[PDB]
């Protein structure tokens, strides 16, 4: 808890949009990954 | 561009050689100048400016701004000696040695020198004083070899002088400095721990005789050590070295003795 | 038979001293590590604390990545057998490309592949510590006479492993990881160069690395022969000057004709570095781009007795 | 020509030989018995050089080259057109540098610091002595010497480097070169960390001690103190210099191989010199 | 695992973001590295088969 | 094992999951280039050969 | 303790550590067993 | 997508400005030269060959 | 939370202008890949 | 037993990492030395097996 | 003692840490009956 | 736009230094790649076109 | 006997890791031997009795 | 009787516990060994 000193909706307002850009991160690369299997498949 | 020279020779590496030599030339000359600022203008043996002054021109004057507010240091700047120099010419032509017209080390000449540096001890980075006693230090101790507390101070002469009653540390560095030495009479002077040999079983003073610890100069506040306080007693035990050789009963003090 | 000052005679252990808080974050300063006597003899015995921030972990990752990559080329080298591991360790290598790929990143990944990403880590991890190095003096309000000095090493660093194999054409003429095969690169470098020695820039190289040796002893038997006047406190001496920057003034200017100060020897102890690699950064990126026979560029040039 | 300060240091005493016959100030420069040595030694050894140049038929001073008798004339005299100038010459420089050394004595008793400085020139001298005398005369002959040529000394010191394969492979070598470099590097580092402590950022004031500690620890996690890295200072460079010492007192004389076909031997240690894979089998 | 939030009352986020931008640029690089040292996937070398760029 | 909470008490979570996270990757990275370095598992090579990619 | 933390938190901790090593631990499975049907290495 | 604004509450912005723009000037040198190295996608000399220039 | 020390208005202030900048900066960006794909397509 | 009371005399923290610097060198030192040997290097025999070569 | 734990501190602590090292011989000895299945060492 | 606030996040000064070292030092390297290339070497093209090579 | 006295004399902290360090090397020391000699290497042992090379 | 400040009767719990490990180490030892003679005997 006071190792940061955050609050606990802080962080769950932190983590919602720390989530937010992971998942906008995993999407593209979801989406590059298939596009090297179309074109490309390694398997 | 391998083997392309522009004249003769001279090509892309001989271009570089040059140019560095010419760098060379020119960072030797900064780096002299820089060096001129401590102990210029020169001065006759007698203190008046010399006609020779050297190839290499005084630097601009720049200025250290002291810790803890002690001031600035502009350099470079008139420079006096700020104390009476006991010492008589032996020749009037000069190089050659000024003999002291008395007592040496009681007048600071020679080897026994000092400088009149300011009264004030010296202070570590948070304002304190940087050279403290290990009784007045916060959990100083002695961590390895042998402890020096209590035990005899032997001087070149062979004959016990006193003995050590406390340490000087230095609190950022965390290394002793002085040995605090009690002498006969209930007083105790400062020896730096530079100049002594703490051996199994004493403390073997080789720069002073047994006689001489009473001459050390003594400390105003027992509690800190100001910078020309330092002065003296370092100037003091290391002009024993020289002013004290007949005392010593070393054979290579014999033989190197007048 | 005297007390020489060469290791301390006593040890005194006060509290651990947490260092100046000018702007550094403390919350990336770590805490103080152990009080090591062996190493309290000579210098400090305090070990810590160390600033981490954010080049501190870029400089560590890269650091540890690059250390690793070495590592398993090592272990692969060594058929993964710890025997083998420590009886080869010094003949491992992490070889670059061969020359026919010049500088293609098309090199088979155990070919010269591998050494690309292991040198990248390295790469990125220089470069962020030199920033480290420009932080923790700017936090400190100090100079950045070492980031300055680090990046005269960097400069060499830079030309043997990447500014020299980029004019050369082929990351061949780069440097292998390995403690005997940058030995073997090093004496196979002079020997299609023609005789290194006879480079001026190396040549320059080794007396500023001789004058390093020769400045070095030089200043620190000056300052343990006037330690016993408090001569080893610099700061306070280019402060105050006491007995001990005079006589060390006096002891070199009675010597050698002319001295220096107690701040101005330390320009001197900077540059005669500092040129140790400045020049050897010259100094090999003419060789093979400019110079490909330095005992013929010799003779042209009057070094050689023919010619 | 004397400092602002320099005038209550100056006072007789301290000689080692002479006494007050030689005890006298040229300029900057104290004289002594041994400077009268140093002198007439460094003349000596200069002229002598130059009288090489002539001898030799050439002007150029990088071609200048006194080169130590060939090995047909052992560890004897030689000719002072074919070797028996460089053996004049090395006898005047050696006691140009012991003079030296012994000079530096006089000036520290005289200003009353410790011998550390002459004690550090002493090692120089010493690897000086096993180039141009120790090593040759354990392989009796002056022409494994060096010349006295600025360019010529290289060739000696390539051709004896590649007599024994590369000599990286020297571990004596390995342990001065990394001395060299380490050295190299503690100045820099301890120059650079003065020079920001005292010339630091315009209008903030001189730092102290503890910022050169703070930064160091901030930096790698450990400072070895002022004291230290004088100490770190002298001891690097003395290492440095005696083990290059050693590396050539036992070239050619305990080892005589390639230096690689020495690490062989922790190749063939008993229990791994016939395992399998790797770089050695 | 709706407590992950948990996660940043004891990072701190300046930290855990710096390696987290690190970590991923220096992962992506090892793996285009990777890629790019494999005689196939180099997709610099495919194109240049492929259309003949180079003879 | 219903107590390894307990494990908490004595190690910093920041310390350990820097530990943890240094060591898994490195972990992983030890694996992955494992597999790589054998002729078998290459999987960049595997599927060249499968897709007749060699030339 | 000498991380200070409570036995509660200690509990959350935990509870958060478990279900990420849980979840590790499931997509390593999965990763595992579909290395082994596309090769298996026993 | 719509509350990344709250990065620069966290950091501070002369320190990911500097780290942005040394970033992007390195990684395109990186690719610049990258491109540079193989034969094909050297534009210098993918006009030298459209062109006989040799 | 607050370690830069700046206000919400602020931060909401310079993200704008900084996605200005993002935006600006990706689209030249896309014109320059699309005008080197047409040229000469690594695809 | 009453082995209980080593945690009297060992400091956990120091322990535990110890330990698990100790058993991780341990396991990879054990699996190198399986992979090193011809046998036991499961993945040489597994493609020997499948004759993935 | 010289860590300072209680022995009830030391029993608990010893007791969760048993409770680790049965449960990490569990594994090892599941993972050598596997091994000594797939190819026995004796 | 509103770029102008970047001048109260930068200090105008080390800015104004790190463009202009920036600048002549890409400049450098451009003319110095042209240079290297046997192509683009503007000082070969003139001798070629007007052959001043004899 | 009287053995419990030698802990009155020894600090029980460094013998432990004295004795944990002795006997960890001492059998790693063991174990190398073992698989130095030709026989007693239970792994070249396995392999050429169940014919794996 | 104070070279480590350990009271007498903590001395005499201690040895206790240690020779108890001491035993149950080597009575595994000797286990071990008897399982390697049966296997293969060095004498
Ligand atoms: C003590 C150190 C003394 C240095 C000795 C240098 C030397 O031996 O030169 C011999 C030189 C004559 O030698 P040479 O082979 O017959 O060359 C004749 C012509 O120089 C050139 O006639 P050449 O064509 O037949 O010889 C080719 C070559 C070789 O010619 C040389 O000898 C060059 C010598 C340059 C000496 C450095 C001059 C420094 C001037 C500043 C003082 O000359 C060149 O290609 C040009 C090299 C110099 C370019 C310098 C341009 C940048 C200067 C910036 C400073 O005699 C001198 O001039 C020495 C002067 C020393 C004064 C003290
Ligand atoms: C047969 C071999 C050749 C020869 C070939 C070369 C070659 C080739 C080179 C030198 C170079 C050097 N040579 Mg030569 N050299 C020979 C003979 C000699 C002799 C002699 C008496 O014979 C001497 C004294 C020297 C002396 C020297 C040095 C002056 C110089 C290296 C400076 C330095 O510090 O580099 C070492 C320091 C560095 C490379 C800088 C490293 C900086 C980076 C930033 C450090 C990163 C650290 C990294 C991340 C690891 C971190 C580890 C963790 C901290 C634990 N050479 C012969 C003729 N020599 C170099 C030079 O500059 O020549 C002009 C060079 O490239
Ligand atoms: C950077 C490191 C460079 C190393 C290479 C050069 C080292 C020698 C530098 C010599 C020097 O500066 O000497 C000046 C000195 C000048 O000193 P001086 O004896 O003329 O008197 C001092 C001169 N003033 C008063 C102007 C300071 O040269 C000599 O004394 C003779 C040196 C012969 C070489
Ligand atoms: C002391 C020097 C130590 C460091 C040497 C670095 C390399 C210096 C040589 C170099 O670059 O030469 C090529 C360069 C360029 O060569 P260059 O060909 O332009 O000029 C040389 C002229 N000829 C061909 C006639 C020889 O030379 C120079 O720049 C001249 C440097 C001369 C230095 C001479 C020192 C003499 C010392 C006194 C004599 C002692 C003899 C014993
Ligand atoms: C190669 C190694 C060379 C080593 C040389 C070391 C020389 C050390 C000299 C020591 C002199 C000590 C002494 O008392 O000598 C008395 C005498 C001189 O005595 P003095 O009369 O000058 O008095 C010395 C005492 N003072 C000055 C304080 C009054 O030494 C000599 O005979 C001269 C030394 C000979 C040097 C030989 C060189 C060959
Ligand atoms: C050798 O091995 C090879 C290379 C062959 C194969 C490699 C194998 C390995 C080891 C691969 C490893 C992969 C791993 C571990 C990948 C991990 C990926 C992760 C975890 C990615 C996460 C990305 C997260 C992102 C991009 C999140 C970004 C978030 C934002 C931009 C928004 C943050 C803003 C906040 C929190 C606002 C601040 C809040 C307040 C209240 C002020
Ligand atoms: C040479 O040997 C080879 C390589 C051939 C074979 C390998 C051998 C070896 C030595 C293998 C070793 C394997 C080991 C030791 C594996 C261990 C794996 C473990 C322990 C993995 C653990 C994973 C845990 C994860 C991913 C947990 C993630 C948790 C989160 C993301 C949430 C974190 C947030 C928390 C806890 C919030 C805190 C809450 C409060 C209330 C404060
Ligand atoms: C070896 O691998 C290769 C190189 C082959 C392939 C490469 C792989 C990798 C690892 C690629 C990585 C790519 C990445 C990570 C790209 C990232 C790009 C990004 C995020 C770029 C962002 C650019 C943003 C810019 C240029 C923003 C500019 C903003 C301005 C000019 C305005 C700033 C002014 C402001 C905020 C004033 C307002 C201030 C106040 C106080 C209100
Ligand atoms: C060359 O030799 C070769 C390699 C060929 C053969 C090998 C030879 C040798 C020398 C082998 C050596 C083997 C050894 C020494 C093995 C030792 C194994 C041991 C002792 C393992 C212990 C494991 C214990 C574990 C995993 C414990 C885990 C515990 C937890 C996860 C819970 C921790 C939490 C606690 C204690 C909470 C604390 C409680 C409170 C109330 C605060
Ligand atoms: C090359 O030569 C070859 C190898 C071929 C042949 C060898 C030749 C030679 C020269 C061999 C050398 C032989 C020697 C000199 C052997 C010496 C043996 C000795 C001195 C053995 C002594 C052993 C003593 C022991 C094990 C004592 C153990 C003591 C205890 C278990 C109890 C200690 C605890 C105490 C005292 C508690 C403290 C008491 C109180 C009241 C607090
Ligand atoms: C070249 O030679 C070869 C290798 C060929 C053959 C080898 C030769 C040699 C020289 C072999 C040497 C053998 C030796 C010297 C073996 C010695 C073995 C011993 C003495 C082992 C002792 C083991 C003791 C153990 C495992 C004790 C464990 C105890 C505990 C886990 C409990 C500790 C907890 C305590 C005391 C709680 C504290 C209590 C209180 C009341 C505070
Ligand atoms: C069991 O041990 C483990 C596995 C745990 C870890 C052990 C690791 C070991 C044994 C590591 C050993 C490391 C060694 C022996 C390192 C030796 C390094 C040496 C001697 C280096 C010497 C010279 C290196 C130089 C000059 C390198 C210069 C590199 C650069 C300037 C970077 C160049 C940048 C490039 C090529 C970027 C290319 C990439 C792109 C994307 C453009
Ligand atoms: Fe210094």
């Amino acid at each position: 808890l006071g190792y940061t000193g955050l609050t606990d909706e802080q962080a769950q307002e932190l983590h919602s949009v720390y989530m937010s850009g992971l998942w906008l991160f995993s999407a593209v690369a979801i989406v590059a990954h298939l596009a090297v299997y179309i074109w490309r498949p390694w398997f | 561009m391998v083997g392309v020279t522009a004249f003769g020779n001279f090509d892309l590496a001989s271009l570089a050689i040059y140019s560095f030599w010419i760098f060379l030339a020119g960072l030797i000359y900064y780096l002299q100048t820089e060096n001129m600022r401590e102990g210029y203008p020169l001065e006759n043996e007698d203190g008046t400016p010399a006609a020779n002054q050297g190839p290499f021109p005084l630097p601009k004057p720049k200025t250290f701004i002291l810790p803890h507010g002690r001031g600035t240091l502009t350099v470079p700047g008139p420079e006096s000696e700020d104390r009476p120099i006991a010492l008589a010419r032996t020749a009037v032509s000069e190089g050659f040695p000024h003999a002291p017209t008395g007592d040496p080390m009681k007048d600071g000449v020679g080897p026994a020198s000092w400088v009149a540096r300011r009264d004030l001890p010296e202070l570590d980075g948070h304002g304190h004083n940087k050279i403290k006693p290990m009784k007045a230090a916060a959990g100083f101790h002695v961590s390895a070899g042998k402890n020096p507390i209590g035990l005899p101070v032997r001087g070149c002469d062979l004959e016990i002088a006193g003995k050590v009653v406390d340490i000087w540390v230095d609190i950022p560095e965390q290394m002793a400095r002085f040995l605090e030495v009690e002498l006969k009479d209930g007083s105790t002077r400062l020896l730096p721990m530079q100049m002594v040999k703490v051996q199994s079983n004493r403390v073997h003073v080789n720069a002073l005789s047994s006689d001489l610890f009473a001459g050390i100069p003594t400390i105003k506040s027992p509690t800190e050590v100001t910078l020309l306080e330092e002065d003296k007693i370092c100037g003091y035990v290391a002009g024993g070295l020289m002013y004290a050789a007949p005392k010593r009963k070393s054979v290579v003090a014999a033989m190197l003795a007048e | 038979a005297e007390y020489q000052n060469i290791f301390s005679q006593v040890q005194v252990r006060g509290p651990a001293d947490l260092g100046m808080t000018e702007d550094v974050n403390l919350a990336n300063r770590s805490g103080v590590g152990p009080f090591s006597t062996l190493l309290g003899w000579f210098g400090n015995a305090q070990l810590g604390p160390i600033y981490l921030g954010s080049l501190g972990v870029l400089s560590l990752f890269s650091g540890l990545m690059w250390f690793f990559t070495i590592g398993i080329w090592f272990w692969y080298q060594a058929g993964w057998n710890p025997a083998v591991f420590l009886r080869d360790l010094f003949f491992f290598s992490l070889e670059p490309p061969a020359p026919e790929y010049g500088l293609s990143f098309a090199a088979p990944l155990k070919e010269g592949g591998l050494w690309l990403i292991a040198s990248f880590f390295m790469f990125v991890a220089v470069w962020s510590w030199w920033g480290r190095t420009y932080l923790r003096a700017q936090a400190l309000g100090m100079g950045k006479h070492t980031a300055w000095a680090f990046l005269s090493a960097i400069w060499l660093w830079m030309v043997l492993g990447f500014i020299r194999p980029i004019l050369m054409g082929s990351w061949s003429e780069a440097v292998p990881y390995g403690i005997f095969s940058h030995l073997d690169w090093t004496n196979n470098f002079s020997l299609v160069h023609g005789n290194l020695f006879y480079n001026p820039f190396h040549g320059l190289s080794i007396a500023f690395l001789y004058g390093s040796a020769l400045l070095f002893a030089m200043h620190g038997a000056t300052i343990l022969a006037v330690s016993r006047f408090g001569g080893e406190r610099e700061l306070e001496q280019i402060a105050d000057r006491g007995t001990a920057a005079e006589r060390a003034a006096l002891f070199w200017r009675w010597t050698m004709g002319f001295n220096a100060t107690m701040e101005g020897i330390h320009r001197w102890a900077i540059w005669m570095a500092v040129l140790v690699t400045l020049t050897g950064g010259i100094g090999i990126l003419l060789s093979g781009t400019v110079v490909d026979n330095w005992y013929v560029w010799g003779q042209n040039h009057g070094m050689a007795p023919l010619n | 020509a004397l400092l602002s300060f320099e005038r209550k240091y100056r006072v007789p005493g301290g000689t080692l030989v002479g006494g007050n016959l030689f005890d006298f100030w040229v300029g900057p420069f104290y004289v002594g018995f041994f400077g009268v040595a140093t002198f007439f030694f460094a003349a000596l050894g200069i002229i002598l050089i130059a009288w090489s140049a002539v001898l030799q038929g050439t002007w150029n001073p990088q071609l200048i080259s006194v080169y130590p008798p060939a090995l047909e004339y052992g560890l004897g005299g030689a000719p002072l057109a074919k070797g028996g100038l460089w053996q004049i010459i090395t006898i005047c420089a050696t006691g140009a540098f012991v003079s030296w050394a012994l000079r530096e004595v006089e000036i520290c008793r005289k200003l009353g610091i410790g011998y550390h400085i002459p004690f550090a020139f002493a090692f120089a001298i010493l690897a000086y002595l096993t180039l141009v005398l120790f090593r040759p005369v354990m392989m009796g002959a002056w022409g494994y010497a060096f010349p006295y040529g600025i360019w010529t000394h290289l060739d000696w010191v390539s051709n004896t480097g590649y007599t024994y394969g590369n000599f990286h492979y020297n571990p004596a070598h390995m342990i001065a070169i990394s001395f060299f470099f380490t050295n190299a590097l503690a100045l820099a580092l301890h120059g650079a960390l003065v020079l920001s402590a005292a010339n630091p950022e315009k209008g903030k004031e001189m730092r102290t001690p503890d910022h050169e500690d703070t930064f160091f620890r901030d930096l790698v996690g450990y400072s070895i103190g002022t004291l230290g890295i004088h100490r770190l200072g002298l001891l690097l460079s003395l290492s440095a210099v005696f083990f290059s010492a050693l590396c050539m007192i036992i070239t050619g004389t305990i080892w005589f191989d390639q230096w690689v076909d020495w690490w062989q031997w922790w190749v063939k240690l008993p229990w791994w010199a016939n395992i399998p894979g790797g770089i050695n089998g | 695992m709706s407590k992950f939030y948990k996660i940043w009352m004891i990072f701190d986020p300046r930290r855990v973001f710096v390696a987290q931008g690190v970590f991923l640029f220096l992962l992506a690089v090892m793996i285009h590295l990777i890629l790019l040292s494999t005689p196939s996937y180099n997709w610099l070398e495919i194109s240049a088969a492929k259309y003949n760029r180079v003879a």
